[PDB]
């Protein structure tokens, strides 16, 4: 039985806080299915007739009971399940394949910002207009207050 | 800026949930499985064994 090697937080950082239950219950399950598999082997021991042929007086029932043995199909199950999954992957790879970009937009729009603002004239060259433009913050709000000194008296 | 490359690890990390979902389902097939091998051949022994017993 392949299976694929696990971090276990690492599993927990990328899981959101609507489905904690959900995560760490598929985590006890894991968990359940791991000490269960290492229980028991993997096929039954096969059993010798030279035991159960010079010892069942019954005519040739030994025989034809381990023949309907040795002729019987039990019922693999099928998985049914993994290809859901793996699509619901595929496309939640591609939804947060398009999230990354955007933001990859957004890294490089923030160090542009960062260069610019890292390009600034020293302060005793700059006019207040210019100061304005570098902290648009500082720009006195003209519409709030139209009349000098443009801005509420305490912080004046 | 390192916020968001936090978040682009993150959103790397991610395909761990449905890898995970994927072993559960692997994991819980096989035991079922092995579980009817034993079930039948116990069984099969059981009346075998009865038969020797009685």
């Amino acid at each position: 039985l392949a299976l694929k090697t696990i971090d276990w937080v690492a599993f927990a950082e990328i899981i959101p806080q609507n489905q904690k239950a959900i995560a760490s219950s598929l985590k006890s399950w894991n968990e359940t299915l791991t000490s269960r598999l290492a229980a028991l082997p993997e096929n039954p021991p096969a059993i010798d007739w030279a035991y159960y042929k010079a010892n069942v007086a019954k005519a040739g029932l030994v025989d034809d009971f381990e023949k309907k043995f040795n002729a019987l199909k039990v019922p693999v199950p099928e998985d049914k399940y993994t290809a859901q999954v793996d699509a619901e992957e595929k496309e939640d790879v591609k939804s947060c394949a398009e999230w990354v970009s955007l933001s990859k937009a957004r890294i490089v729009e923030y160090e542009k910002e960062m260069e610019k603002m890292k390009n600034l004239i020293p302060f005793d060259q700059m006019t207040i207009e210019d100061l304005n433009e570098a902290f648009p913050e500082t720009k006195l709000d003209k519409k709030k207050y139209p009349y000098w000194p443009h801005q509420p008296i305490e912080n004046l | 800026i390192d916020t968001e490359k936090s978040q682009q690890a993150l959103v790397q990390k991610r395909h761990y949930l449905f890898d995970v979902q994927r072993n559960n389902i692997a994991m819980a097939l096989e035991v079922t499985y092995r579980e009817r091998l034993y079930r039948v051949y116990k069984e099969v022994k059981n009346r075998l064994d009865y038969h020797i017993s009685v």
